[PDB]
């Protein structure tokens, strides 16, 4: 489905707003401070995830691997480069529903690969 | 951290905090913060050696004291909100391989 996103006008750089073309039945975006119009490519407008199953692998930063206060195991090798050190931690996120799942971040410089088991 | 342990540009009182997950870095020179000294650990060894303790043992008439201990980078003042980024060992015992 997609979580969609904003679009900005190209003249006054304001927020475009979705509106309906009544003649051609084509979704348009129009700034309200000028006459600028643009055709909607995505065709979805407002999308809301209530169940909100969230992918934490997107939020996790690779720099986390430098923290002394996080644990690490040589049990789980890196999936990409096959490095033994992995520094694992939990959600660290409020409103996570119920997750004790560990997320893994590969140590060694610049790898930064982030997986979940 | 290296300039604070030599006390060149930065008084030992300034505290500095690298928060990784939110990407901030904070440097507080402000007055009122509360900080207590700690030994420093580089790799698995304390930076307090025996030669430091022999000089303090004789501290009388050496003109060699705490400030000369802090100025060698062996001890460090660490306030609270910088204790969130630190790993402390209770005693040198925890440093040895268990
Ligand atoms: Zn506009
Ligand atoms: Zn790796």
């Amino acid at each position: 489905p997609g979580i969609v996103g904003i679009r900005f006008c190209q003249e006054c750089n304001n927020m475009l707003y979705p509106k309906e073309d009544k003649e051609n039945r084509i979704l348009l975006y129009a700034c309200r401070n000028c006459d600028y119009q643009q055709e909607a490519d995505n065709s979805c407008i407002y999308v809301n995830k209530i169940t909100h199953e969230v992918d934490e692998l997107t939020q996790i930063i690779a720099d986390v691997s430098q923290d002394p206060t996080l644990p690490r195991t040589e049990d789980h090798p890196c999936q990409k480069c096959g490095h033994k050190e992995a520094v694992f931690f939990q959600s660290h996120s409020a409103r996570a529903e119920d997750a004790m799942r560990l997320y893994y971040v590969c140590t060694a410089p610049h790898c930064g690969h982030r997986w979940t088991e | 951290r290296k300039l604070r342990r030599q006390m060149d540009i930065i008084v030992s009182e300034v505290s500095m905090i690298r928060d990784i997950r939110e990407r901030e870095i904070r440097i507080y020179t402000d007055a009122g913060r509360i900080c207590r000294p700690l030994l420093i650990v580089e790799k698995q060894k304390l930076l307090l050696k025996k030669r430091h303790i022999d000089q303090l043992k004789e501290r009388e008439y050496n003109n060699y004291s705490w400030q000369d201990l802090v100025a060698s980078g062996v001890v460090e003042y660490i306030d609270t909100l910088e204790e969130e980024t630190v790993m402390l060992a209770m005693t040198p015992d925890d440093l040895q391989e268990k």
